Parts: C-alpha cells; structure tokens; sequence
RNA sequence: GCUCGCCGGAAGACCAAGGGUUCCUGUCCAACGUUAAUCGGGGCAGGGUGAGUCGACCCCUAAGGCGAGGCCGAAAGGCGUAGUCGAUGGGAAACAGGUUAAUAUUCCUGUACUUGGUGUUACUGCGAAGGGGGGACGGAGAAGGCUAUGUUGGCCGGGCGACGGUUGUCCCGGUUUAAGCGUGUAGGCUGGUUUUCCAGGCAAAUCCGGAAAAUCAAGGCUGAGGCGUGAUGACGAGGCACUACGGUGCUGAAGCAACAAAUGCCCUGCUUCCAGGAAAAGCCUCUAAGCAUCAGGUAACAUCAAAUCGUACCCCAAACCGACACGGUGGUCAGGUAGAGAAUACCAAGGCGCUUGAGAGAACUCGGGUGAAGGAACUAGGCAAAAUGGUGCCGUAACUUCGGGAGAAGGCACGCUGAUAUGUAGGUGAGGUCCCUCGCGGAUGGAGCUGAAAUCAGUCGAAGAUACCAGCUGGCUGCAACUGUUUAUUAAAAACACAGCACUGUGCAAACACGAAAGUGGACGUAUACGGUGUGACGCCUCCCGGUGCCGGAAGGUUAAUU
RNA sequence: AGGACCGAACCGACUAAUGAAAAAUUAGCGGAUGACUUGUGGCUGGGGGUGAAAGGCCAAUCAAACCGGGAGAUAGCU
C-alpha cells in the first residue's frame, strides 16, 4: 500500500524517443522518466491509479548524467531513472 | 614495463579513504588540515 | 627402515628416506583435526622474530592427548599416523567407551596394542600412571613436570628419560640432555620410549627439501656488510671479531640461562 | 566497389581490473590528429545501458582488520576476549531462437526452473546460541569411457564452365537445433536390514561412536555421455515480392551415417608418493529448555514474491598503467592442411595495411642476400657471421659417485609411383544369428569406415629431414659439487644459498627476537627439538691456551651504594 | 620416480648490433613439475622494515624514503 502524496510525486514524465515510441507500438510498453528513489512497485502503482490502466511489469534503469562543458567550465547533469511499463494486453494509453 | 602505479579502486579507499582516514587521530587530523586549507576534494572517496 | 635412494638425478643422490610400511596410508581422524595457520616466524607486530621460518607444506594440527586423562578405561591401539606436525608418530587409540584420541605412538606400539592410563595400570609400553607408581630405573616418555599439565619432556622421535631416583615427594629424571631434574613424584609419565627413532637416520639430501619442511636459509653474518651483521665487511673473507649473535652476544659458549625460579629442581646440569 | 598485401594460440572473439560516455545518429572542421581531411576516440546537439535465474548486494567464513568489558601504557595509545567485519574461496534457480542505429541468458517468441511466504485440505512431535554428519579439499601418474570439434561418405539445393578437357570416382554450398523433464548407462564408493546394551560426543539424545546378537547377498549413494522427449516447432542453402539501395516482408529442401578426437567432462574418481594437503555457513540429522491437543513440522494445491544497484563502449589497448593516438597488463574461447605440438609455414571465421606523401636510385649509416682463390692470416678474444640441426636403425672412448659420461664421436636410410595388400598389420564396429535376471544387457558375427610401418620393383631431380622449423663437435685445464639466488637501470660470477659437517647455547613461563608494558613469535614445538655461529655434496683427511675472548674456581689482594 | 632431459606458453636477461622507449629492439640465449610461476586481498615503516646478502629493495628517489615543520640551520667558501 504505497500513499497517494507517495504515488503523485513519483512519476516525472514520459520519455519521447523512437525506441520508446517503438515500444509504445509494437511491445505495448511505456517509457517513462520516474524519481530516482522510486522503485518498481511504486512506479507500477502510480501507473495504474494516475493513468487507470493494468500494469504486466515494469523494467526500470538509472541513466547516467552527460558530463558537458559550457565555454570553459566543465558541469555534469544530472542521474535520471527511466522505466518500462509494460501495459496488459488491450490496454490503451492516451 | 610494470610501472608504479597499478590503480584498484578497493584498495585505494582502504588506503586513503574517507572512513580510513577518520578511523586514525592522524588521519582525523589530516582532513582536519585539508578542510582547513580549503580543499574540494577532502579524501579520495569519489 | 632407512632407505638410501639411487642417483637418478643430482638431489637425488644423497637423500636418505626413511619409510615406515605400518603408517595409516589414508585420511586422518578428522574430528581430531583442526586448523593451522603459518606464520612466517612473525609476531603480532608483524614483524619477524625468528628467522628463517617460511613456506613450507600446509598442515593441519593433529589434535594429540598429552593429558592422558582417561583413567581406568582400557583403549586399544586402532593405527598409527603421520604427523606432519612433529618429529614422532601419533597412533588412534580407541577407548572401550567409544571415544577415540592421538597420542604419541611408543616403541613397540603397534595396531591391536592394549593401553591403559591410571593408577592401576599395568606396568607396560604405552601405559600411564603417576611417577610414584612407576618403578625406579624405568624408561618413560611423555613426562608432565607440573601434575594435571600434560607431558612436556621426551616427545621428540626417539627420546626417553630415566627415573633415577625417587626422595619423597620429588623423583628425580635423568633428561635426554644429560640434565638431571626433580620432578614432583605425582607428575604423570608414559612408559617407554617414543617411537619413531630412526628419524634422525633420515638425511633431506637437497636444498628443497630443507624449503618443503618450512625452513627459509640462512645467511652468514660474515657474508653480510658490517651495518647488517657484528661479522659484516671485509674486503675478501675477513673475520677479525669474536663470534656472536646478530644482536652482538657472545655465541660459541656463553651461557645464557638466567631462570632463577626454577633453578631449585635442576639438580645437576648437562654435560 | 573490384584487385593486392598482412595477422589468424592473433594484429580474431568474450570478460575481469582500470577507465567513465570513448557506444549510436545527425551535424561542424577554428583548435586537437605529427600532412590533407569531407573523416575521427576532436567540437555541438540528440539518443542509448530493461534481469526472480548473469554479477554485486545477501548468507558463510580465510589471511587479516576493528574490538564492549578486559590487561597494559606519562598522554596520545598498544594488545586482545565476547563479538563484529573481511574474497581471492563455500552457499537456490534459464535455455534456444528473433530483434535495435546503438541493450540483451535483461526486450519479444517458445519452452523451463528456484525459495520464500500467505491460504489449504491431509497428517501429527515440533523445538537451539547445543550434539553428530556433511560441506571438506595435496602433488604426480595412468589409463578407460565420453563429448566439444573436425574429416569423409550419404542426402538436399545449385552448377556444366572467359583457355585444351570437364554429365562424372566431376565442381560450390548446406546438412544446425538448447536448458529442462524422463531414462540412471561406462564407470567409482561402500556390505545392508533389524534387535539389544554402553564410564564416549560439556546436559539430553530415537543421531553419531563403541560393543554384542540375528538374518539377507543385494542395499544404498555417486555418475559423464548416449537415447527419448523438448521440436507438427525454431533455424536453414538460397529462391521470391517491395526498395528511402541501408534493407524490409513472404518463403523455405535436406537436416543422416561412419570414422577421428581433446589439455574439456566422468574425475572432489582411481593408483601412487611424502613434503601429509583451509574455514564456516547453506544442507541432512539428534535431541534440550520449551509448548501440549495450539503452534510448528511434510503433503500436495492455489495464489502472491523475488526489492535494490551494475548492464553502453574500450579491455594485450588510440579508451587501462607508461606526460603523447608512445613497453606493461589476469582469465575464457582455440577451425583447416602439413606437424610430436598451443612450435613453424600457408589459410578460415573475423580483423587490419600500422594518419605524412611523391620522386630519385650518390657518399655514408641501418637491416638483409651472394661471392673467385685462400680459411682465423682478423681480433684482447673466432666478437659477429658461417656451420650443425629431424625420425628410424647401426655404432659409441677415457673417466665414473656405476646413475652416468651419451644425442659422446661417427655413419647409413629418407621423395613420388606400383606391387606385396583393387588398403596390409592394427583400430573401430552395423545388420544377421543365439542367450537373457529384459536393458543404455551379454555372446557370436564380421559389413562398412579408418589406417600406420615395412619390403621388393620402377621413376624424376644437381639436390627427397628439399621450404619454415631444427644440437656445432672433440681434447687439456682453473673455480664452484649439483638445480637454484643476486647489484630493478653498466657486474650473473669464482659472490649468496644449498644438502652435509662441526661448535655453542637452550629443561620449557626454553634460549632468542619484536614490544617502557601487556602480550606475541619461537611452538599449540619439548633436546632425534629450537636458536646462533662457522664450514659447505661425496672421497681421503683435518703442533701452540703466551695474547684477546669464553667456561669453571674462589684462598688472598683491591673494590660501590650503605654505615 | 626426478629441485631428471629436449622444447612453446609463462618467468628470466648471457652475447650482439641498433630514443618508438627516463633501460627498449631485433637476432640468438637460461629456466620451464619447481628452492617454479601468476591473479586477488592481507601484514611488516625509516636507524625502521625486508634482504638465498648486491648496501639490494622500500612508488623513475636510498650508506638511512617522502611530505610538512624547527628554518631565513650554518657557509672563515663561490
């Protein structure tokens, strides 16, 4: 039993890509940009109440922050989680 | 030819790492000195 | 039997083995087992303190009884063992009550030998009773010098020690040195010799084996320079200097007992 | 794109460590790239790392670390008990195919497995900080059984030749398929089952150990591979539709047999040797306190569960350690022909041509090739080159510690073809036939397959161990017995070490060593042991105690604090 | 059987000629079941360690490491 307050803060975004789209297509899975600390239950049931649609499984990963230089000065960004919700059979998500 | 340095991350910070450091009064003393000094990079912890 | 190996090789040539067919050609009694560790002759320091001690074959520790508590309880000798552990053979006795132990095999002692410690015992290798009980004139092993501590003297291959004499409270044993010594009279012993005598036959026959036994070699402190060793420098062989240790003590014969608690039961030094 | 060349026990493929975006795409060429650069590991932007079963985490411990109390220490702190950490070791579980520009045992497809809860009905002794078993272990050697893998034939598809021949004993390609589940084999280990008692296993034990007694000779454990299923599937040479010339979608034959065969597996086995070969948990089992008709245990079945972190890319290197796009770096994989071979030569798969080129064809330098006659005359010195170089067989001195010396020396044979023998000796081994406690069984049988070595006869060349590969040999002699070690980076030796020898200390709270100490090593050793010193295999051997040391003595002389 | 023999890997470094290289190259060379070699982790600390002993090695540094301090040591010398 994850809280609501829980739940909202969550997830980020969804994550635009052409594998992500590609996922979205054919394998009926969404990839969406979650908080770093949310694990994959959480993640699951912030899915399925704030978007109400059955979750099969969720696949997450933590992807890296780019280190960048603006003129001179070096900056890393930021780590960032990415998870593939994996939506049931006939599920569609708008 | 084997030069000196043969990098292995476990055995650096069992070294020279933060807790290592914090375990001895010396090592205490030397990051001490380095805050004092106003060093970024306290320890070898990354 | 002492066996004088053919030279089929040099290091081979003069080696000397020295074969018991009777040892247990198998697994040891592994309850009586346990481990140990080497150290390289270094202290808790981590530095060294005996020199030349390194390497060698691991070994595990024998557990061998040198209490030899087990009063009344006759046991029977089940086999005899290698000990990597010491210079004698260890035999597997086997208690009428089922407990089995080590101890030192003695001379004769052989599988199917009856044993016996306690009081009662029958004067007989193998035995253990009291240094009271134990006729005078008598060769024993295995020899407690506190009661209730467990033999420290003669446990080496081939060593025994006479009971000279018993005044009293005290009996006194003619020690494998030569050293004359009173023991109290309620100290266990076992009777005879230890066993494997013919130990001091064997000869390692090259560099190797001296490394397999854990013996790292030595260094002459005349080959040394003088900021290593009191005998260092010299240019070729010099040797201008009275023997002594690393440490600079006298070695060719000055005494270095200093034990003065227990000076009271030496009765007469060896010779 | 087509040729050419190089690597191929790597200059290929996959990891660890280390790096940390170098990966992929688009875009830009100031700087960086030893030249140019449209290219890049460069600049900028965007994208990319998907796990119950891989690894970490986790449970367990080794060396070792920390260490409540504690012992010790001016202080700081040292050592260490209980404990708790610490992998490089032990501990549950996944395979095949397909897919991305870039991830995959992680996605998808198929087919699996694991150990937890929870609930069940069925049963009914459960229970640990404890007991026992197990885990649990060395070197070498030898086979035998296997597979990976390869070769040939069969089969299936395609081919009929840019130049003489090529419808055949011809040419090219393919002929692949897992874990799991079932079977429990080659083979390895052990005698089982029941009963009774017992000073043992810190207490108890129905467990282990030990004693008896009965009765049956098969009982159990282990075990590669094969076979079956998994699989009416998947993959499949290439054909056929579309084409953003990147590819996408459909389709799909055969898919067998024999022989050879590992250093991989059975094997943590067996045999043997002495130098005598981790630990703890998981796992199995036994009970105690306990609880007692409850919980807990095992039984299947249902359901839920398996979080978290890593996953790109380089990884013998242009990405790690070397200031550089400059030598070092642990593991795994190991095709063909020749060969003893992981050597060597040429190749496969795959990967590269080393980020300045173009000419010229002087001296001189570097790295190579050949050389008349002579053959060490060179030189400090045959330094360097040259030479020797294989397998089999014959043959082989002094001296010797009887092992050696010895590959001593020195010689002969060596290709190809045919025959012996349309392929032998051997190896393998199908049908058939017989037996049978019935199976992965035993006999007999020899088809097919594979296949040396030799002899005889012929034959070609200047030359047959034809290339690469691959000892120079002998004689006298110093030193060190020997194998070893050493001045990282001018010294590898006659130096150090060594087995052996001798002296000497040391009686165990050992001498000695590290420690203001506690303590630790010596050693869980005990004089056939340990320390120190010298000598240095083996053989034959090996006067002086005045000096300086050490050992013993203590009559006298002298002699401190103290008084 | 073997600190046995010949010989790749692997470990080394006897001869040779020659910055890519603050010790390498190519051609030969020694060991190659052991007193072998190697990965990972651990321990020993400066008059201290370790040393099959060369004053060797202890981070390209060694007859006393490096870093900071006493410290502007002292310098009848340049």
């Amino acid at each position: 039993m994850i809280r609501e307050e829980r739940l909202l803060k969550v997830l980020r975004a969804p994550h635009v890509s052409e594998k992500a789209s590609t996922a979205m297509e054919k394998s009926n899975t969404i990839v969406l940009k979650v908080a770093k600390d949310a694990t994959k239950a959480e993640i699951k049931a912030a899915v399925q109440k704030l978007f109400e649609v059955e979750v099969e499984v969720v696949n997450t990963l933590v992807v890296k922050g780019k280190v960048k230089r603006h003129g001179q000065r070096i900056g890393r960004r930021s780590d960032w989680k990415k998870a593939y919700v994996t939506l049931k059979e006939g599920q569609n998500l708008d | 030819m084997k030069r000196t340095f043969q990098p292995s991350v476990l055995k650096r910070n069992r070294s020279h790492g933060f807790r290592a450091r914090m375990a001895t009064k010396n090592g205490r003393q030397v990051l001490a000195r380095r805050r004092a000094k106003g060093r970024a990079r306290l320890t070898v912890s990354k | 039997a002492v066996v004088k190996c053919k030279p089929t090789s040099p290091g081979r040539r003069h080696v000397v083995k020295v074969v018991n067919p009777e040892l247990h050609k198998g697994k040891p009694f592994a309850p009586l087992l346990e481990k140990n560790s080497k150290s390289g002759g270094r202290n808790n320091n981590g530095r060294i303190t005996t020199r030349h001690i390194g390497g060698g074959h691991k070994q595990a520790y024998r557990i061998v009884d040198f209490k030899r508590n087990k009063d009344g309880i006759p046991a029977v000798v089940e086999r005899l063992e290698y000990d990597p552990n010491r210079s004698a053979n260890i035999a597997l006795v086997l208690y009428k009550d089922g407990e089995r132990r080590y101890i030192l095999a003695p001379k004769g002692l052989k599988a199917g030998d009856q044993i016996q410690s306690g009081v009662d015992a029958a004067i007989k290798p193998g035995n253990t009773l009291p240094m009271r009980n134990i006729p005078v004139g008598s060769t024993v092993h295995n020899v407690e010098m506190k009661p209730g501590k467990g033999g420290q003297l003669a446990r080496s291959a081939g060593t025994y020690v006479q009971i000279v004499a018993r005044d009293g409270a005290y009996v006194t044993l003619r020690l494998r040195s030569g050293e004359m010594r009173k023991v109290e009279a309620d100290c266990r012993a076992t009777l005879g010799e230890v066993g494997n005598a013919e130990h001091m036959l064997r000869v390692l026959g090259k560099a190797g084996a001296a490394r397999w036994r854990g013996v790292r070699p030595t260094v002459r402190g005349t080959a040394m320079n003088p900021v290593d060793h009191p005998h260092g420098g010299g240019e070729g062989r010099n040797f201008g200097k009275h023997p002594v240790t690393p440490w600079g003590v006298q070695t060719k014969g000055k005494k270095t007992r200093s034990n003065k608690r227990t000076d009271k039961f030496i009765v007469r030094r060896r010779s």
